[PDB]
C-alpha cells in the first residue's frame, strides 16, 4: 500500500545496490582517462553562463561542476573535494580506486557473500596496507641536498598530469623556490598567483619580488628607491566620522563652512601624523580621497590604494611591515622596508613591481600563456602543486610512487590473506586486486601493454624489489629511485584512508529514499 | 537496520541533499510519509529516542511484530480492546521481570 | 440519545402527525424523567462511610474507564482528585495548566505541587548560573530588563562631549538601579513575561541568582498563585511581601526539553500535570480526557450527587416511563412507548 | 475592552456619569451596586453586576440552554 | 553533576571538521570557536591564558535610544575628535591595566582600536556567538563583563593553552582552547574523510 | 552477534541500561495499544 | 454526576423538538 507522497521511491537491497554501482562506476570511468603521466583532461561546460568551460585534468574540478542525482555518486563526490582540500591531486586516483573497490565489490556479491563480511575484511586488510605503508616511508631531515632534490621530485611527478607537463623543469623551478620562500609558513595565501594573457606558457615566471595589480595615485612619483613603506586599514575617502552618526545642527552657514575647513584640516593633521614616519610609501585596503593623495604628492609620497585584505597581507609578509591605523606612536610600529619600488607593464597593463624586498615569506608567480583556460588549468595546477609541496615542507617524509608503493600494499594484503583463512580471504584477495587495478589503468591510459606490465611488476615486489616501478617515457619496470617518482607519504595515506572509508559507508548501504523534490 | 550485522539507510533531502544514517529516528525524521500511522511511528521513535538514544534501532521493530501478531489475534475475531488489556498487562510483567 | 429519540419517532412521523404533539410529549416525558432521576439521586454525605473524596475518585474512575487511557485509571483518578482539591475555591480550569512534554511512558506522567515551564530562552549566561536553589525567593517582574529596548521614545540632545558619555552611563545605570533592587530585594529567582536584557542576566549568574525571560504569562500567573507573591511591574515598589516563596526550586531535563520546577508550596492552590507520552497525538488525546475528567470532578465537588452508571439510569428510566404511559391514554401512550424504547440504546 | 454602547449601558445601570477625563473620581457621579463579581457558567468567563435599585435599573436576562440557534428563535421572540 | 543525577548537553560542544581521519577525533578539555584572531598579524601561539570576555564592541558607546549629537562650533567639533581617539586609548588601557593577555568579543570591531589592541601584545577574537562565548566563559571560569570599566583581575578568564589551528590544508582556520584545570564544559573534535561520515 | 563462541554476554560485555529497555518496551505497548484503539478513518482526498 | 445524564436528557428532549419543528427549509447561493 503507498506509503509516502507521489514523487518518491523505496529501492530495497537489489535496486538499491544497482544503482549505487552504476553510478559509482559512471563516475570512476569518467575520470579514469585523467589519471597517469600520460593521461587526459576533460573539458566542462556550464548550461548557460555564456558558455563558461573549463578544460581540465584535476578530477576534483570536474566533480565538482558535474551535477549528480544519484546519491552515492554526490557521495563520493563530496569525498574528492575532501581529498582535494588536503593534497591537490590524487582526486584522479582516491575516486578511480574508489570506484573499482566497488566494481569488485558487485563482483563479490555476485558471489553472495553477506557485506557485512566484506566491511570487516576490507577494514582488516585496510589496516594491514597501511602499516605496510608506514614500514616503507623514507625521511629527508636536515639533509637539505637530498631534501631539495627529492622537493624537485615530488614538483616533477605531481605537475606531469596536466597540461604544463612540457614544461616540468621550468615549473618545477617555480614551485620549488615559491615554497621554498615560505620559510616553512603553511599560508599558500602569501603566494598570489596572477594571470593574464600573452606570451608563451614559458614565459610564465616567479618575479624576484612583488607584484601589485593595482592603480598609482595621481602624479605621486613613478618609481621609488630605498623605500619606506607603511600600510593601514584607515579608510580616507570614506572621511573619518563617529560611527554612532551625531548631527550638526549650526545657527549660521558660517558655522558649517568652517566646519568644513576643520575637516580639511583634520585629514591633514592626520597626513602629518602619516608623514612624521618619513615614509615615501604608503597603501591602504580602502578607497583614498583625491585630497588625501594631494596631500601625499605635496609631500612628494606615492601611495596606492584600495589593495586587499589579500594583497595587505602579501605586502606585510613580503616587506615585514606591520599593518597600522592611528600612526599614534611612530616608534611602536614597525614600517615596511623595500629596495625598490617601480612600475612594469605587462602584456598591456602597468603593473606595481616590488624588487628587493627586505623578507622573502611572500612572493607571486607571473602566469603567461595561450588560453584562459589554459591559464586556468595552469592557475589549478599550480595552487595543487604548491599544496602537496607544502605538506612535504611540514612532514619530510616521501613515498616511492609510479604505482610501486601501491603494489607494495597488494602484496602486503595477499600476504596477510593466507593468515586470514574465511570468507573475509576473499574480500583480502579482493582488495588486492583493486589495489593492483590502479597502474593497471595508468599504463592503460600510456597504450602500454598493461597485462604483462602489472604482472611483472607484482613479479618483483613479491620478490623483494620495493624499489621497482613504472617508467611512463618507455612503458617498463624500473628503479624509481633512480627517476625520483615519489609522492607524499599523506598524500597516499589519505587516498586509502578515505576510500576505505568510503567503500565502508557505500556498502553498508542497501535502500534509498527520496523524498519529492520540491 | 538492528544490530551490529544491521545495515543502514540513506536518505534522500526534498532539497537533493544525501545523509547516510543508522539511527532510526533520523531515519523516520527524513522520511516524507502521507499514511497516518506511518506519522504515528515517525514520532515515535523521535520520541523514543530524545527519551534515550538508540534502541530506536529496534522500538519500531517491537511496534511491527507486535501489532502483526495482533493482526493474527484479530483474525480469530478476539475484539481488539481485551487485546489491549492483556499486552498491558504482559507489558508490566515484562518490566518487573526485567 | 438524540439520534434514537428521532429515529423511534421518524415511523409515526410517516403518519402524518403534527409535530407539535410530538413534542408535547417530549417536553412531558423529560419533565417526568428528570424528576424521576432527581428522586432517585444518591448523595453520600448523609451516608456514613464516604470520604469527601472517594465519591471523586470513583468518579473519575467511571468517567475514564472509556478514553485513551483506560488501563491507568487508578492512577490518573488519584492524581486527578488530589489536584483538584487542591483548585479550591477559584474552581475554574485555567489554574491548573496541562503540559504536553514529549517522549516517555504516561505511567511517568507527573504531577507536581507547584508550577512548572516547557518553555525557556537561551540568552547569554543562562547556563552560567546555579540550577538548585534549595529554599529560594521568587520575584515576578512583568517589566522588561533591557537597555530601553522597547521604552518611551526619545529623542536626545547633547552639546557636551561629557554630557554624552553621561547619558550613556545614565541608562546604563538605570539597568543597573533595577538589578540592584532586584538583588537587594533578596530574592534569588525573577522570572519575566518580558525579554531579559543578557548582562543582567550575567549579573544575576556572577551574584548567584537565577533569572529567566519571555515566560508565557499564563504560567506566570499559575505561578503567583503558587508561590503567593504579586507580580510587579515597578521594581522600585518592591517589598517581600510580594515575594513568592517555594519549597524548592529546580530545573531538570524531560525528553530533551529544559524545564524549570520549583514546589512543595504548603499554601499553593494550583497545580500543573507534566503529562508524558511518547505520541504528540496522545498529548492531545490525553490532554482532552484529563480536561474532561477534571471537569466532571469539578462539578461532582459542586454537587454531591451521584447515580449509577452502566446505562443503568436510563433502565430505570426506560422502565418507570414504560410503566408511567400506561395511565394516559391515547396517542401520548404511543409516544411515550417510543420514548422509552429509544432510551434504551445506551 | 468594553464597546461603546456596552459602557452606555453600564452608565445606566449604575448611574454613575462616565469620565472622560481620569483624574477627578467625582463623589456624586460615582458608582453604586448592590453586588459584582465574576462567576462561570457553561465554561465562559462571565462579569456580573448583580443590584438592587429602587429608582430603576436596566436589567438583562440570562438564555440558557443547548443549542445556539435555538437561543436566537427564544430571544427573538422574548 | 554527580549531586544532581542530571547533564545538560548544551554543555557539551558537538563539533565535526571534515578532514583528516577517522582515527585523529579527540576531545579538547576546552571549547573550539570558529573564528581566527581579530588581525592577522597578531602571533598565533598563546601560553597564558589571562582571558577578557567581553560583549560591548569596542567602538565608541551609544545608547540605543534614538539618540544622536548636535556639534555646533569649531571647538565643538574638535572636542568630539580628540574624544574618538581618547575613548579607544581609555578602553586599551582599562584592559591593559586589568592584567588580561588575551580578549575575546561578542559582536565586531572599529579597525582603529584593533590595531592598538595588537599594540600592546593582547590578541582577541572577533565576532564569536553566543553559545560559544559563554562555553569560553565557564571553560575559563571567567565571567562576561558588560564594560571596560567593570571588567577587573578576578572576572578574567583563565585556560593552560589557546592555540590558532590551520587544520585545514588549504582552506582557513579554527580556534581551540586547551585550558587545563577543570571545566564544566568540554567539546569534541570530529575529523574524517566525509561531510556524511 | 559477533560469531564468538560465548553466549554469555555478560562475559562478551554487551550491555545495556535497564532504562533503554524498560522505556522501550512501555512505550511500544502503549502506541500499539493505542494502535488497536482505533477502527474508523476519514481521509480527504488530496 | 447525575447532571451529566440530566442535562443529556434535556439537550436531546430539545435537540428533538427543534428538529421536529421544521417543514422545509431555504438555501441561499
Amino acid at each position: 500500500v503507498n506509503i509516502f507522497k507521489a514523487g518518491a521511491d523505496e529501492e530495497r537491497a537489489e535496486t538499491a545496490r544497482l544503482t549505487s554501482f552504476i553510478g559509482a562506476i559512471a563516475i570512476g570511468d569518467l575520470v579514469k582517462s585523467t589519471l597517469g603521466p600520460k593521461g587526459m583532461d576533460k573539458i566542462l561546460l556550464s548550461s548557460g553562463r555564456d558558455a563558461s568551460l573549463m578544460v581540465t585534468n584535476d578530477g576534483a574540478t570536474i566533480l565538482k561542476n558535474i551535477g549528480v542525482d544519484n546519491p552515492a555518486a554526490k557521495v563520493l563526490v563530496d569525498m574528492s573535494r575532501v581529498q582535494d582540500d588536503e593534497v591537490g591531486d590524487g582526486t584522479t586516483s582516491v575516486t578511480v580506486l574508489a570506484a573499482e573497490l566497488l566494481r569488485e565489490a558487485e563482483s563479490l556479491i555476485a558471489k553472495k557473500i553477506h557485506p557485512q563480511t566484506i566491511i570487516a575484511g576490507w577494514r582488516e586488510a585496510t589496516k594491514a596496507a597501511r602499516e605496510a605503508l608506514l614500514s616503507s616511508a623514507v625521511d629527508h631531515g636536515s639533509d637539505e641536498v637530498k631534501f631539495r632534490q627529492d622537493l624537485m621530485n615530488i614538483a616533477g611527478t605531481t605537475l606531469s598530469s596536466k597540461l604544463l607537463t612540457h614544461h616540468k623543469d621550468h615549473f618545477t623551478k617555480l614551485a620549488v623556490e615559491a615554497v621554498l620562500r615560505l620559510k616553512g609558513s603553511g599560508n599558500l595565501e602569501a603566494i598570489h598567483i596572477i594571470k593574464k594573457l600573452g606570451g608563451s606558457l614559458a614565459d610564465s615566471y616567479l618575479d624576484e619580488g612583488f607584484l601589485l595589480d593595482k592603480k598609482i595615485g595621481v602624479n605621486q612619483p613613478k618609481r621609488i628607491e630605498n623605500a619606506k613603506i607603511l600600510i593601514a586599514n584607515t579608510g580616507m575617502d570614506t572621511d573619518k566620522i563617529k560611527i554612532f552618526g551625531s548631527r550638526v545642527r549650526v545657527d549660521s552657514t558660517a558655522k558649517v563652512a568652517e566646519i568644513e575647513h576643520a575637516e580639511k584640516e583634520k585629514m591633514k593633521e592626520k597626513v602629518e601624523r602619516i608623514l612624521k614616519h618619513g615614509i615615501n610609501c604608503f597603501i591602504n585596503r580602502q578607497l583614498i580621497y583625491n585630497y588625501p593623495e594631494q596631500l601625499f604628492g605635496a609631500a612628494g609620497v606615492m601611495a596606492i590604494e584600495h589593495a586587499d585584505f589579500a594583497g595587505v597581507e602579501r605586502l606585510a609578509l613580503v616587506t615585514g611591515g606591520e599593518i597600522a591605523s592611528t600612526f599614534d606612536h611612530p616608534e611602536l610600529v614597525k614600517l615596511g622596508s623595500c629596495k625598490l619600488i617601480e612600475e612594469v607593464m605587462i602584456g598591456e597593463d602597468k603593473l606595481i613591481h616590488f624588487s628587493g624586498v627586505a623578507l622573502g615569506e611572500a612572493c607571486t608567480i607571473v602566469l603567461r600563456g595561450a588560453t584562459q583556460q589554459i591559464l586556468d588549468e595552469a592557475e589549478r595546477s599550480l595552487h595543487d602543486a604548491l599544496c602537496v609541496l607544502a605538506q612535504t615542507v611540514k612532514d619530510s617524509r616521501t613515498v616511492y610512487g609510479g604505482g610501486c608503493s601501491e603494489m607494495l600494499m597488494a602484496h602486503a594484503v595477499t600476504q596477510l590473506a593466507n593468515r586470514t583463512p574465511g570468507k573475509e580471504a576473499v574480500a583480502m584477495e579482493s582488495y588486492a586486486k583493486a589495489l593492483r587495478m590502479l597502474p593497471t589503468i595508468i599504463a592503460d591510459n600510456a597504450g602500454y601493454d598493461s597485462a604483462d606490465l602489472v604482472a611483472q611488476l607484482r613479479a618483483a615486489h613479491s620478490e623483494g624489489n620495493t624499489t621497482a616501478g613504472l617508467d611512463m617515457r618507455e612503458g617498463t619496470i624500473g628503479d624509481m629511485a633512480i627517476l625520483g617518482i615519489t609522492e607524499s607519504f599523506q598524500v597516499k595515506r589519505q587516498v586509502l584512508l578515505s576510500a576505505a572509508e568510503a567503500a565502508e559507508v557505500i556498502l553498508r548501504v542497501d535502500n534509498i529514499i527520496k523524498a519529492a523534490p520540491r | 537496520s538492528l544490530g551490529p550485522n544491521g545495515l543502514d539507510k540513506m536518505m534522500v533531502d526534498k532539497d537533493g541533499d544525501v545523509t547516510v544514517t543508522n539511527d532510526g529516528a533520523t531515519i523516520l525524521s527524513m522520511m516524507d510519509v502521507d499514511h497516518q500511522i506511518a506519522k504515528l511511528m515517525v514520532e515515535l521513535s523521535k520520541s523514543q529516542d530524545d527519551e534515550i538514544g538508540d534502541g530506536t534501532t529496534g522500538v519500531v521493530v517491537l511496534a511491527g511484530a507486535l501489532l502483526e501478531e495482533a493482526e493474527q489475534l484479530l483474525d480469530r475475531g478476539i475484539h481488539p480492546i481485551r487485546i489491549a488489556d492483556g499486552y498491558e498487562q504482559a507489558a508490566r510483567v515484562a518490566i518487573e521481570h526485567l | 440519545l438524540a439520534a434514537e429519540f428521532l429515529k423511534q419517532v421518524k415511523p409515526y412521523v410517516e403518519e402524518g402527525l403534527h409535530p407539535q404533539i410530538i413534542i408535547r410529549a417530549f417536553r412531558t416525558a423529560t419533565q417526568l424523567a428528570v424528576n424521576k432521576i432527581k428522586e432517585i439521586a444518591v448523595t453520600v454525605k448523609k451516608a456514613d462511610k464516604v470520604e469527601q473524596r472517594k465519591l471523586l475518585e470513583k468518579c473519575a474512575m467511571t468517567a475514564l474507564s472509556s478514553k485513551l487511557i483506560s488501563q491507568q485509571k487508578a492512577f490518573f483518578a488519584k492524581m486527578v482528585v488530589d489536584a483538584v482539591m487542591m483548585l479550591d475555591d477559584l474552581l475554574q480550569l485555567k489554574m491548573i495548566g496541562i503540559k504536553k512534554v514529549q517522549g516517555g511512558a504516561l505511567e511517568d506522567s507527573q504531577l507536581v505541587a507547584g508550577v512548572a515551564f516547557k518553555k525557556t530562552f537561551s540568552y547569554a549566561g543562562f547556563e552560567m548560573q546555579p540550577k538548585k536553589y534549595h529554599n529560594p525567593k521568587i520575584a515576578l517582574l512583568n517589566v522588561e530588563l533591557e537597555l530601553k529596548a522597547e521604552k518611551d521614545n526619545a529623542e536626545i540632545r547633547v552639546h557636551t562631549v561629557e554630557d554624552y558619555q553621561a547619558i550613556v552611563d545614565a541608562e546604563w545605570n538605570i539597568l543597573y538601579d533595577k538589578l540592584e533592587k532586584i538583588h537587594h530585594s533578596g530574592a534569588k529567582v525573577v522570572l519575566s513575561k518580558l525579554p531579559i536584557g543578557d548582562v543582567a542576566t550575567q549579573y544575576f549568574a556572577d551574584r548567584d541568582m537565577f533569572c529567566a525571560g519571555r515566560v508565557p504569562e499564563e504560567d506566570l500567573k499559575r505561578t503567583m498563585m503558587a508561590c503567593g507573591g504579586s507580580i510587579q511591574t515597578s521594581v522600585n515598589a518592591l517589598s517581600a511581601d510580594v515575594l513568592g516563596r517555594c519549597q524548592v526550586f529546580e530545573e531538570t531535563q524531560i525528553g530533551g526539553e529544559r524545564y524549570n520546577f520549583f514546589t512543595g508550596c504548603p499554601k499553593a492552590k494550583t497545580c500543573t500535570f507534566i503529562l508524558r507520552g511518547g505520541a504528540e497525538q496522545f498529548m492531545e488525546e490525553t490532554e482532552r480526557s484529563l480536561h474532561d475528567a477534571i471537569m466532571i470532578v469539578r462539578r461532582a465537588i459542586k454537587n454531591d450527587s451521584v447515580v449509577a452508571g452502566g446505562g443503568a439510569i436510563e433502565m430505570e428510566l426506560s422502565k418507570y416511563l414504560r410503566d408511567y404511559s400506561r395511565t394516559i391514554p391515547g396517542k401520548q401512550q404511543l409516544l411515550i412507548g417510543a420514548y422509552a424504547k429509544a432510551l434504551e440504546i445506551i | 475592552l468594553n464597546s461603546k454602547w456596552d459602557l452606555r449601558r453600564l452608565c445606566k445601570t449604575v448611574g454613575a456619569t462616565a469620565l472622560p477625563r481620569l483624574t477627578p473620581p467625582v463623589l456624586e457621579e460615582m458608582g453604586h451596586c448592590d453586588s459584582v463579581y465574576l462567576s462561570e457558567v457553561g465554561d465562559t468567563q462571565v462579569v456580573v453586576f448583580k443590584h438592587e435599585k429602587e429608582d430603576g435599573a436596566i436589567s438583562t436576562i440570562v438564555l440558557r440552554g443547548s443549542t445556539d440557534n435555538l437561543m436566537d428563535d427564544i430571544e427573538r421572540a422574548v | 553533576d554527580m549531586e544532581r543525577r542530571d547533564v545538560d548537553f548544551e554543555l557539551i560542544k558537538v563539533e565535526g571538521k571534515v578532514g583528516g581521519r577517522l582515527e585523529d577525533t579527540k576531545l579538547i578539555k576546552g571549547v573550539i570557536v570558529d573564528k581566527d584572531f581579530s588581525h592577522p598579524q597578531m602571533p598565533k601561539k598563546v601560553e597564558d591564558a589571562k582571558i577578557a570576555i567581553l560583549t560591548c564592541p569596542f567602538e565608541p558607546p551609544k545608547p540605543k535610544t534614538k539618540h544622536k549629537l548636535d556639534v555646533t562650533s569649531v571647538e565643538d567639533y574638535k572636542a568630539l575628535q580628540k574624544y574618538e581617539k581618547e575613548k579607544f586609548e581609555e578602553m586599551i588601557q582599562q584592559i591593559k591595566e586589568t592584567g588580561a593577555n588575551l580578549a575575546i568579543c561578542q559582536w565586531g570591531f572599529d579597525d582603529e582600536a584593533n590595531h592598538l589592541l595588537l599594540q600592546n601584545n593582547l590578541p582577541a577574537v572577533r565576532w564569536v556567538g553566543g553559545p560559544e562565548i559563554e562555553l569560553i566563559a565557564i571553560a575559563t571560569g571567567g565571567r562576561i563583563v558588560p564594560r571596560f570599566s567593570e571588567l577587573t583581575a578576578e572576572k578574567l578568564g583563565f585556560a593552560g593553552l589557546v592555540q590558532e589551528i590551520s587544520f585545514g590544508t588549504t582552506k582557513d582556520k579554527m580556534l581551540v582552547i586547551e585550558q587545563c584545570k577543570n571545566s564544566r564544559a568540554v567539546t569534541i573534535f570530529i575529523r574524517g574523510g566525509n561531510k556524511m561520515i | 552477534c559477533l560469531h564468538k563462541g560465548t553466549n554469555d554476554m555478560k562475559q562478551q560485555h554487551v550491555i545495556e541500561t535497564l532504562i533503554g529497555k524498560k522505556q522501550q518496551i512501555s512505550l511500544a505497548t502503549q502506541m500499539v495499544r493505542m494502535i488497536l484503539k482505533i477502527d474508523d478513518i476519514r481521509k480527504p482526498g488530496e | 454526576p447525575a447532571m451529566v445524564r440530566i442535562n443529556a436528557l434535556t439537550a436531546a428532549s430539545e435537540a428533538a423538538c427543534l428538529i421536529v419543528s421544521v417543514d422545509e427549509t431555504i438555501k441561499n447561493p
